[PDB]
């Protein structure tokens, strides 16, 4: 019961090689911990002394080995595909077609823009030629298919690593590779490693001193490295990454010769030989200086606008580190004088390098192509322990004064949503001045708080906030490890390399099981622990560390708790951030080149409004938290929310642990039998952590950053806008100038005060505790970078690599479904496509994984036995590649594979998949000259679905094909709840007829005589059936399906079995569209131009069994590539279709046109994504309760819908009465009134833009939206009273995303074009008509029986306390 | 009593500006002393098991 | 009538009870008193096993003064939060630039190994070091660097701007041999003329021990 | 009107020295 | 109740010299 990940998801630690070069007979010493040097051989791996391959492979190899992190820039290089694999097919032979595949791929998407209007007016006569050579001619293809068949070999070698079938071995032209099952041994040539000043490679000088080096690589040549099968995961990514980075390079060269934004693929390649070459040289250290390669990437960037004195001085800052870094790692290793001088290159070039600022920001996303150091757990315990355990000097003013605002800015959070000060219980004496603004009951100004500060101190008030506001039961389900109690602590690291075994078993570290096994769960039982400091117990005194993967620094870190202090800390979590987190919002995104001047100025009025940043790293302020500083803070959340000692955890619990690694073969230092229950602090544990966990009370601690910027704000006196992303906090100061001033000095004014509101912050940090290092924060005037999207002075910049580079063959699909694979693929290139001006690059890339993807599946499918041939246990006759390439093309919602729409380049959300999706497959035969091949492919036999799938994805059809496993993962996690799952609040949740009441509610929803899908899969969100939905599914990972303690041990067929009919009967449905093909359906569809139509009566007869007849509606809306057709316009002439008309005819129409005006162009105006015009971006309840729970506030929302859309009939309340009474204690007419429910309109247009779940965002970048105006008033009638169809806010990301792509690489003033109307086409749009629900009977159900169920109940809805108006 | 007045009026602003000249450091028993506190409020007795990290 | 003496007497106690109960709400219950703190830092060298009160003042002697009662680890934090009171708007973000660190920095943009203008970068640290105007030279450097100049450009513009450089003559290195002077040094170098200048005149001039100068010219 | 204001200053100040006692 | 002003004020100037004799033992001298 085994599954090796396809990608590399596991830290780099190699101590467990440690023991199998023992048993080998090696040497080696990866791990610092003296123990696996002398402890005993695991079973599992003494064996290897008596394989025979083993003894045979290392024969003519010296004791000696070598860390792998010196030789895996040596196998980068010398590993290519020239000698012979065990592994048939090879995936050479599958280059052959799938460039056939890509090259067809991109003639599409070439055809697809030819009929929208968005091609490229110059046309590359060789672009088809240009794409194979650049397909053939990039230097890690070989490397990648290579690297692909060893991570074939080892995964097959994982899944049988007990069988005898787990040794593999591969002999290329100088390498051998033989490999067992998680280890790789490589036999390298000793000549090809870079020696020292002493004679030995710079890889021996960390384990063997000198002239016992070359006294045991004495006659040999050939000297062996044992690595974990990790490694050659991690490589296998390198190499895929570097692949799809020169591709994506050389392509984007292909379709803009003159400047394309991605780095020139020579430089990035001699940046991977640099980078190679010094981590040959150096080891895992190297990735010290790799790691300065994202800095001087933004470093280089900024420098790139207009010189200041602080511009210069990010690069000079970062390139002092970068030296100093390099010396401080290359002073004790002997380096000949010729290595010194070459060692530098890698940093030589990243400073050298003069790039646009595009191509430095796709240069940025490049930093994880060298690999992931291999982490120790010593490494990573002293960084945490010296950071946790020093004391710090506070001053107490300061802390005061945090913590004052921090109150101020809780009651100006209040005041503003509620409309009043909260009610002060407190003495109105102790504040004399607050209690007027209270009388008055208005806030006190900003100005003004200066003086009054001290008296927020003295307010007090009721709790502010419901201990009851979690909604998503599965954060407590949401899949992860805990660690395990104290009292088994050691549980976690095997037997053998313990040295005794472990006196307490631990049952299970899995959250969901230990969530399934927990009897009293309910969220005030969460409390109860807290508040009775449960946490403090014995048993729950634990702590273990776990190494973060995919970091470049020296280990990084993250905590894992004993179960139930994990939910306590996740309530903490979701507590805060639905209540007082709210007080301190740092979500707030601001660009201040693009916001308007009138709104930023009466923004920063505390004329003309300038803003500069600093951002500084907010992930080092956690271990710098001390209790004497968060003692206010806390204290004041314990009585903001009415418990006591909650949001307290962490201080009183972490302090009192035993911090150590929970590394499965490296336990912490001298841990014996005898000192198992106080063990020994040493170099991989620590006792005592006085500090905070990197994302333990991420929430709270963020929240008193805002208040010390606060204070800065307040003191200092300019406006501070604080933003907060991953790990970095961005700080934009504001500061107003007067209109009279030189537009240069003012730039140079507003970098001062960022500089001296950074210099106030590092004082206030400073004394709380936490030291802003001046050196590595920067003043940053115009360049915005933290966050999901770098801006250079309001120009956005491209970061498509970090994207883009990920797509390969092998994902973490469910099982190795090709859905999976390729849906990712389609993700990845849908992002990709939307944070980069280039298209083809990325589709070149999604294109050619697609098909390996398919290829590498169908042969070598790690569930299937070896050489099972997938495509021939479905069709009989092998899978050509005429029936991949139209498996390829039918979109999944029609059933099929193909991920990879076109029009997500126009735009990210879609309007109707089915319609869509129906356009591509017709545009794509009608490329092939296949078109009568149409009908067939989409009438399918509609399958087996019940109502509860309707609901559960309302838009698509009913073909078995249009479905992913998650229907069959929810029926196993529903057979494992039902069967071994004891929590109380579960199994009543869960009761036997739970299937029976959702198949109820499901054909109740749907009973109404207009169908409305989406209305239903709304309300059932706020259902009990949408809530076991929800704690359902929590299972995304194949390893947990496959290897979980609680869903292997049903007693019906095994999971793998019936997975492997899933895959078998998929393959069938996918690949084989005569088979299943319904000749009715394909008579109903005969002869009917527009896709609406074709999607409605297709949708209609799919899901016929459910509808029973009764119309459908609220469920197609039209394909925007079809429903307008694009008209573009020279300056001085009118378009055809305006001239055509007399009055009415094709009159209606979307006008875009170019602003000349230009607010920032970074390099210069050359193109239009890199300019940013001066445009806009994109264009009541009687009684309200002060503090709803989640079930109540659900409550009110169900109510509010079941109103709006069944106001037609009169029964309304009557249909309403059964959902309420499952959530709330509230008679209808009560929670009625408390509905805002007082609106009317049209249910189905304003369904679409307000209520649907999708925000319709743009896929194309804001540059380019900032250069157009966008008017829909010549819409006529359709423009907005009227009810129509057409999806207004993708109409405008359809236009200025069509104009962005047309225009992509022309030059600016070479555009022939200053305005585009985007006409309706007549066949394929028409007005809805407004209809409302009419329900003729009652869900009969007595849903009453969760009144005990909390999770589903709300015994007492008003206790918070009401308001009026 | 003006004269009273006028004295505590001194005494408190003394206070409040010696206030603003204070460094404290941090501690290895803040949060083991804020524990046995929060400990002994609420159940009564000790922290029970193994000693917390610093006791007194 | 004592209604203002009241209203200020309030103002003032109600600020200092605010601010006291705050101190007294973060450290805990085992603040250590001065006598105590101080006990323990004479009988122990840490601090005490809780939160303890001082003055800036008062620890700021006791720290200026060579003593032993101050732990290190209480020294340590001290400096470290008075190292950000000296932090104002000019000085934050500014780097330490010595003459090492400059030398690095300048080499990396020349390309090549041993060239003239490595030594001319040498010779140039080395009058700046001298005449405390490294910031300068730097400053001048990034910005001909930023200005569309490649590093050759920026180090003879370095060397006619920097007052420092207005009129100094070339130093003289002592070498044994002609061979010292590495390979890409070679090619342009000529017997020295009376009275150089740096740039005006000549980059630096190698006086062997056997009498002979060789000067060198961009 | 002084009274209250008085009185609770003392409903202030007596307490948090309260707290001090328990330090020393 | 001019007697129970000077009663108050007499115990709040009690309580607080009690706190600054309180602080000079907490906090360092000099
Ligand atoms: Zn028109």
């Amino acid at each position: 019961t085994q599954y090796p990940d396809a990608r590399l998801s596991s830290p780099i630690v190699l101590d467990q090689c440690d023991l199998v070069t023992r048993a080998c007979g090696l040497y080696s010493s990866y791990s610092l911990n003296p123990q696996l040097r002398n402890c005993k051989l695991p079973k599992h791996i003494y064996r290897l002394k008596y394989d025979v391959t083993v003894t045979k492979f290392l024969s003519d190899v010296p004791v000696a080995t070598l860390p792998i992190d010196f030789i895996v820039p040596v196998l980068l290089k010398a590993l290519s595909g020239n000698g012979f694999c065990p592994v048939e097919p090879r995936c050479q032979q599958f280059l052959d077609e799938i460039i056939k595949y890509t090259m067809q791929d991109a003639l599409f998407l070439k055809y697809y823009l030819k009929n929208v209007g968005a091609q490229e007016d110059c046309v590359d006569e060789h672009f088809q030629e240009k794409i194979l050579s650049s397909i053939q001619g990039n230097e890690f293809l070989h490397q990648m298919f290579f690297w692909y068949d060893l991570a074939i070999l080892t995964r097959r070698g994982r899944l049988n690593r007990g069988n005898s079938r787990s040794t593999w071995f591969v002999h290329d032209d100088l390498i051998d590779i033989l490999g067992y099952g998680d280890y790789v041994f490589w036999k390298i040539p000793i000549s090809m490693l870079p020696l020292n000043t002493q004679g030995i490679p710079h890889a021996a000088m960390d384990w063997y001193q000198a002239s016992v080096f070359k006294e045991a690589v004495q006659g040999h040549t050939h000297i062996v490295s044992v690595s974990t099968a990790d490694v050659l995961i991690m490589c296998k990514d390198l190499i895929t990454c570097r692949f799809n980075t020169t591709l994506i390079s050389k392509i984007a060269e292909i379709e803009d010769p003159v400047c394309s934004d991605y780095p020139n693929f020579k430089i990035v390649s001699m940046l991977y030989q640099s980078g190679d070459y010094l981590l040959s040289i150096l080891g895992s250290d190297g990735y010290k200086i790799i790691k300065f390669l994202e800095p001087l990437c933004l470093a280089k960037i900024q420098l790139c606008s207009k010189y200041t004195e602080r511009k210069g001085r990010f690069l000079t800052q970062m390139h002092l580190a970068v030296n100093h870094t390099l010396e401080e790692i290359t002073e004790m290793r002997a380096l000949k004088p010729s290595q010194a001088q070459k060692i530098r290159e890698f940093h030589r070039t990243l400073i050298r390098l003069e790039m646009t600022p595009q191509q430095l920001c796709e240069l940025f996303s490049i930093q994880k192509h060298w690999g992931h150091p291999v982490l120790h757990s010593e490494t990573a315990i002293q960084k945490v322990k010296k950071h946790a355990t020093v004391l710090k000097a506070l001053r107490p003013i300061v802390i005061f004064e945090t913590y004052c605002v921090f109150k101020y800015s809780i009651a100006k959070h209040y005041f503003d949503s509620q409309g009043s000060w909260y009610s002060v219980t407190s003495d109105r004496n102790l504040t004399p001045g607050l209690n007027s603004y209270i009388k008055r009951n208005q806030f006190p100004p900003l100005p003004m708080i200066k003086e009054l500060l001290w008296e927020f101190y003295h307010l007090d008030h009721p709790p502010l906030f419901s201990t009851k506001i979690i909604s998503d039961l599965s954060i407590f389900i949401k899949d992860r490890a805990t660690a395990v109690e104290r009292t088994c602590w050691d549980a976690v690291f095997e037997p053998n390399v313990l040295g005794y075994n472990p006196p307490h078993k631990f049952s299970t570290k899995r959250v969901p099981e230990q969530f399934l096994e927990q009897e009293n769960f309910s969220i005030e039982n969460v409390l109860s622990y807290a508040q009775k400091l449960e946490y403090l117990l014995p048993q729950y005194r634990n702590f273990s560390f776990s190494l973060k993967e995919k970091e470049l620094n020296v280990g990084r870190t993250f905590g894992k708790l004993p179960y139930p202090t994990r939910n306590v800390q996740t309530l903490c979590e979701a507590l805060l951030a639905d209540g007082l987190a709210k007080a301190f919002p740092s979500n707030m995104m601001v660009v201040t080149e693009r916001e308007q001047k009138e709104s930023l100025l009466h923004q920063a009025s505390w004329a003309t409004v300038r803003g500069s940043s600093f951002v500084t790293d907010l992930e080092k302020y956690n271990l710098a938290f001390r209790y004497e500083f968060t003692a206010p803070f806390i204290e004041y959340c314990n009585r903001c929310y009415g418990v006591k000692n909650v949001f307290n955890w962490m201080h009183y619990t972490i302090p009192q642990c035993y911090m150590h690694v929970s590394d499965y073969y490296n336990p912490p230092h001298n841990l014996t039998l005898e000192n198992r229950d106080n063990p020994p602090e040493g170099p991989s544990s620590y006792r005592g952590h006085m500090g905070g966990i990197e994302g333990l009370q991420q929430k709270l601690w963020t929240s008193i950053s805002c208040a010390q910027i606060s204070l800065v704000e307040i003191k200092t006196g300019f406006k501070l806008r604080s933003a907060v992303m991953g790990d970095n906090q961005c700080i934009t100061v504001l500061s107003v100038f007067p209109l009279e001033t030189d537009a240069d000095e003012q730039e140079q004014s507003a970098e001062d005060n960022a500089a001296r509101v950074a210099a106030s912050l590092a004082k206030v940090t400073s004394a709380c505790g936490i030291f802003l290092k001046p050196d590595e924060t920067f003043v940053h005037s115009g360049f915005i970078y933290f966050g999901k999207k770098q801006y250079l002075n309001g120009v956005q910049l491209p970061q498509s690599l970090k994207t883009a580079t990920r797509m390969a063959p092998l994902s973490d699909a469910i099982f190795d479904d090709l859905q999976g694979t390729l849906a990712s693929i389609g993700t990845a290139f849908e992002r990709s496509i939307s944070e980069t001006r280039h298209i083809f690059p990325c589709r070149i890339t999604a294109a050619f994984h697609t098909f390996f993807s398919v290829r590498i599946l169908q042969y070598h499918h790690l569930g299937f036995n070896k050489g099972f041939d997938l495509g021939q246990l479905t069709l009989g006759k092998p899978l050509d590649f005429g029936t991949i390439s139209l498996a390829l093309a039918v979109p999944q919602v029609l059933g099929g594979l193909s991920f990879l729409n076109p029009e997500k380049c126009f735009y990210r959300n879609l309007g109707d998949p089915v319609t869509s999706g129906l356009f591509q497959l017709k545009t794509y035969l009608r490329m092939i000259e296949m078109d009568d091949l149409f009908l067939p492919l989409i009438a399918k036999n509609p399958g087996n679905c019940t109502a509860i799938d309707f609901v559960l994805n309302p838009s698509g059809l009913n073909v078995p094909g249009s479905q992913d496993l998650t229907s069959f993962l929810r029926q196993i996690v529903r057979r494992t709840i039902t069967l071994s799952a004891k929590n109380k609040l579960i199994n009543t949740l869960f009761h036997a007829s739970a299937d029976f009441e959702d198949e109820m509610v499901c054909k109740w929803l749907l009973s109404s005589t207009p169908v409305m899908s989406r209305f239903a899969a709304d309300i059932f969100s706020r259902t009990p059936s949408g809530k076991r939905l929800q704690i359902l599914g929590y299972l995304e990972g194949t390893r947990t399906l496959l290897a979980s303690k609680i869903i292997n041990n049903n007693t019906e067929t095994p999971v793998l079995d019936r997975l492997r009919k899933i895959t078998l009967q998929r393959w069938s449905l996918w690949f084989s569209y005569l088979d299943h093909c319904d000749n009715i359906l394909a008579e109903a569809l005969t002869q009917i131009t527009c896709t609406v139509d074709l999607a409605q009566i297709l949708r209609e007869y799919s899901w016929a069994h459910i509808l029973e007849g009764r119309p459908l509606i609220g469920a197609t809306l039209p394909c925007m590539i079809e429903q307008f057709k694009v008209f573009w316009l020279k300056p001085y002439e009118q378009c055809p279709q305006c001239s055509n008309a007399k009055q009415p005819g094709g009159k209606p129409f979307v006008s875009v046109a170019v602003k000349k005006h230009i607010v920032s162009a970074w390099p210069n105006a050359s193109r239009i994504s890199w300019t940013i015009g001066d445009g806009i971006p994109y264009i009541q309840p009687a009684i309200k309760p002060k503090c709803p729970s989640a079930a109540l506030r659900e409550a009110i929302e169900l109510a509010s819908r079941l109103t709006w859309v069944t106001q037609g009939s009169s029964n309304s309340d009557l249909l309403i009465k059964p959902f309420l009474e499952a959530r709330v204690n509230l008679s209808v007419q009560e929670i009625l009134q408390m509905t805002p429910s007082h609106y009317s309109g049209n249910i189905v247009h304003r369904y679409n833009d307000q209520y649907s779940p999708h925000s319709f965002m743009a896929n194309r970048m804001s540059n380019s939206a900032t250069r157009l105006i966008v008017s829909t008033n010549t819409l006529g009638e359709f423009s907005g009273a009227r009810d129509s169809n057409i999806i207004f806010q993708n109409v405008i990301n359809y236009a200025v995303a069509l104009f962005d792509i047309k225009f992509r690489n022309t030059e600016a003033t070479d555009i022939q074009y200053n305005r585009a109307h985007l006409h309706l086409t007549k066949c394929c749009t028409r007005e809805v008509p407004a209809q409302y629900l009419t329900y003729t009977s009652t869900l009969d159900l007595d849903l009453t029986r969760y009144r005990e169920n909390e999770l589903i109940y709300d015994s007492n809805p008003l206790k918070g306390g009401l308001n009026c108006n | 009593m003006a004269k009273t007045i006028s004295s505590l009026n001194r005494v408190c602003a003394e206070m409040v500006a010696k206030y603003d000249l204070l460094v404290m450091t941090t501690g290895r028993a803040t949060a083991t002393a804020a524990a046995t506190e929060a400990y002994w409020a609420e159940h009564g007795q000790p922290p029970p098991g193994p000693s917390l990290y610093e006791e007194s």
